[PDB]
């Protein structure tokens, strides 16, 4: 998150991290068994660490969790990124004030909203620098014809922007899969963007109005 | 040569370690990779690494 804020321990109870020996990628949880991430952040051997402020050190509100299942959308295109979308089934429950899950959206957001985004990833634009506590950003979402002005014959039905056209306050490597939410609802999952906080190119997220029907069943059939 | 070529991290935002030669070093070295749109000098382990790109 480039621009943003601390936003203090606990306070987005429903961050994960995806450890995969060190972090890689965010994701947000649903329930107590399922987690929501970007299909991007696929990997094999993922442990999802929840109740995480500082990500180096145990600090006592942890639980982490090896996924049993990972699950990317079965129309995910790696090449145009439509359909970035993947849930992450835990291999047991997680024990639900520090790690909570959130609601999946009943109608999808409109341009202007403000959203809060959040992940433990770099904070420098031009640069690199990996904070240790999780970082915060409050961006309002963008119509679709700035977003596709921003990223020409690159946006989908699928994604939205968010940010600000004049740059300097993004998400960036290693916040990929995190939570865009919105109003107490999940609107969207951290997907990728032309560098990062550059500017006149806000960051591009997937659309999770879109895909509601497809995780509640993908949850109860899996 | 796809080996001779800069890391490429792509547009994508995770943060995923990968290794790349680095043909001014004569080694493979870690990098950022995003996730997505990976060139070919982007390789899962130096072992891979050295056997594609060793030596070029
Ligand atoms: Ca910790």
């Amino acid at each position: 998150i480039v621009g943003g804020y601390t936003c203090g321990a606990n306070t987005v109870p429903y961050q994960v991290s995806l450890n995969s020996g060190y972090h890689f990628c965010g994701g947000s949880l649903i329930n107590s068994q399922w987690v929501v991430s970007a299909a991007h952040c696929y990997k094999s051997g993922i442990q999802v660490r929840l109740g995480e402020d500082n990500i180096n050190v145990v600090e006592g509100n942890e639980q982490f969790i090896s996924a049993s299942k990972s699950i990317v959308h079965p129309s995910y295109n790696s090449n145009t990124l439509n359909n970035d979308i993947m849930l992450i089934k835990l291999k047991s429950a997680a024990s639900l004030s520090r790690v909570a899950s959130i609601s999946l959206p009943t109608s999808c957001a409109s341009a202007g909203t403000q959203c809060l985004i959040s992940g433990w990833g770099n904070t420098k634009s031009s640069g690199t620098s990996y904070p240790d506590v999780l970082k915060c950003l409050k961006a309002p979402i963008l119509s679709d014809s700035s977003c596709k002005s921003a990223y020409p014959g690159q946006i989908t039905s699928n994604m939205f922007c968010a940010g600000y056209l004049e740059g300097g306050k993004d998400s960036c490597q290693g916040d990929s899969g995190g939570p865009v939410v919105c109003s107490g609802k999940l609107q969207g999952i951290v997907s990728w963007g032309s560098g990062c906080a550059q500017k006149n190119k806000p960051g591009v997220y997937t659309k999770v109005c879109n895909y509601v029907s497809w995780i509640k069943q993908t949850i109860a059939s899996n | 040569d796809f080996c001779l070529e800069p890391p490429y991290t792509g547009p994508c935002k995770a943060r995923i370690i990968r290794y790349f030669y680095n043909a001014k070093a004569g080694l493979c070295q870690t990098f950022v990779y995003g996730g997505c749109r990976a060139k070919r000098n982007n390789f899962k382990s130096a072992e891979d690494c050295m056997r594609t790109c060793g030596g070029a």
